[PDB]
């Protein structure tokens, strides 16, 4: 077998005499673009295993080795589904919902819990998003300003709440003093 | 230097398991708990390659035995809030392997099926936390993070 | 191999003294909690309100010793560190 | 194929983040005005009870 390897998944990078079948995961780094053109580098990990119904069936078993690079095929296939879904979504809607958008894009639109590749019986059971980042620093700087403005909003909300209680207590004191002057 | 003619033996720790395969008798065995495990002429130990360090790098530790008992691994993960505040979050997860019958060959072989349980559980949990916090603002998150 | 304990002893014609090796961390903990004659039975004085876990890798018997007691190790017994 | 076409799209990205930043401040402004009026309306009532 000649299999894809490394984080950007280069072809023919690993060679092996045995196909690993059991539950394992391969990481993949993919660049995608949103509906408003924000270009994001997305890091994913997919959990996979080979489903074998009968280890004595010559045809089902020969089928496992039919695809020359299952790693390269599954990474390439899933990346295109994620890229295809996110191109129709804006960056704000994507950022707040990325885990659900990617899960829906990969497994489908018919809802399912796993993705099956019938050419060899490979099954992908989860997509675990490791990180999402803008490709250009000029896009990160624009988001860093949004953080500062969100903290200033929180700071102003605190001072405005303090001002309202100060006025309530000041008036509560003032109203009792005005009454006491008349009792005196 | 090891005398290659002497029977190879390993003292299994308390609350740990070792997987051995007899490549001549074709008998698989998993040995639990504190026990002395000796290898026949063609038997071999299963070697685990596990993630280690605070940022959890893969293939950093190797072991002949899977530690089963209640323990915890620390993980440092970077996440982002709905208002783009980027936070470095330090977590520790308590974990253990649940074994219903130590005599069942299939349940027991299942423990060694995942090649890196540490790396898988950290990678899995980090994605759930990152996915939840992305929908939450930093002020709401700070007051409710636990 | 067996531990001969408690009385003046003469090695019979078939017998020799056997040296008990300890893991590289244990030998120091015995001295801290006190060169070792490797043929003498390894013993530890357990403190008051403490416990020690020992495993017999030959008899396959596990034991935990509580309170103030003298814990002595058989040829293949080992302390849990 | 041409960088001059990528730069034009990169300007749309910046404007989409500014649109989101403005949308955030406008929501904060609307809640500040709601809370300010909710405090003011109760204070005006309390003065009449005093």
């Amino acid at each position: 077998l000649s299999l894809s390897a490394g984080r950007p998944k280069r072809p023919h990078a690993r060679r092996a005499l045995c196909l690993l079948l059991g539950p394992d995961f391969f990481t993949d780094v993919i660049t995608i673009e949103t509906a408003d053109h924000a270009r994001l580098q997305l890091q994913l990990a997919y959990n996979w295993h080979f489903e074998v119904n009968d280890r004595k069936d010559p045809q089902e078993t020969a089928k496992l080795f039919s695809v020359p690079d299952f790693v390269g095929d599954a990474c390439k296939a899933i990346a295109s589904r994620v890229r295809g879904a996110v191109a129709s979504v804006t960056f704000d809607d994507f950022h707040k919902n990325s885990a659900r958008i990617i899960r829906t894009a990969v497994f489908g639109p018919r809802p399912r819990d796993q993705a099956v590749f019938p050419q060899n019986g490979l099954v992908v059971s989860s997509v675990d998003v490791q990180s999402v980042e803008p490709v250009d620093q000029r896009t990160r700087d624009a988001l860093q300003r949004s953080v500062q403005l969100a903290i200033e909003i929180t700071t102003n909300s605190q001072e405005a709440a303090a001002k309202h209680e100060a006025q309530r207590l000041e008036q509560e004191a003032r109203g009792r003093l005005e009454r006491q002057k008349i009792l005196d | 230097p090891r005398n290659k003619t002497r029977v190879v033996s390993y003292r299994v720790p308390h609350n740990a398991a070792v997987q051995v395969y007899d490549y001549r008798e074709k008998r698989a065995r998993v040995v639990f708990g504190p026990e002395l495990v000796s290898l026949g002429p063609e038997e071999q130990f299963t070697v685990l390659s596990l993630s280690a360090g605070r940022p959890k790098r893969p293939h950093a530790r190797r072991a002949l035995c899977l530690l089963l008992g209640p323990d915890f691994f620390t993980d440092v993960i970077t996440i982002e809030t709905a208002d783009h505040a980027r936070l470095q979050l330090q977590l520790a997860y308590n974990w253990h392997f649940e074994v219903n019958d130590r005599k069942d060959p299939q349940e027991t072989a299942k423990l060694f099926s995942v090649p890196d349980f540490v790396g898988d559980a950290c990678k899995a949990i980090a994605s759930r936390v990152r996915g939840a916090v992305a929908s939450v603002t930093f002020d709401d998150f700070h007051k409710n993070s636990a | 191999v067996r531990a001969v304990i408690g009385s003046t002893y003469m090695l019979t014609q078939d017998e020799v003294l056997w040296e008990k090796e300890l893991p590289p961390g244990v030998e120091e903990l015995l001295n801290k909690g006190q060169p070792r004659n490797k043929t003498r039975v390894v013993s530890y004085r357990v403190p008051h309100n403490a416990a020690v876990q020992v495993y017999d890798y030959r008899e396959k018997r596990a034991r935990v010793v509580f309170g103030p007691e003298l814990v002595s190790l058989g040829p293949e017994e080992q302390f849990t560190v």
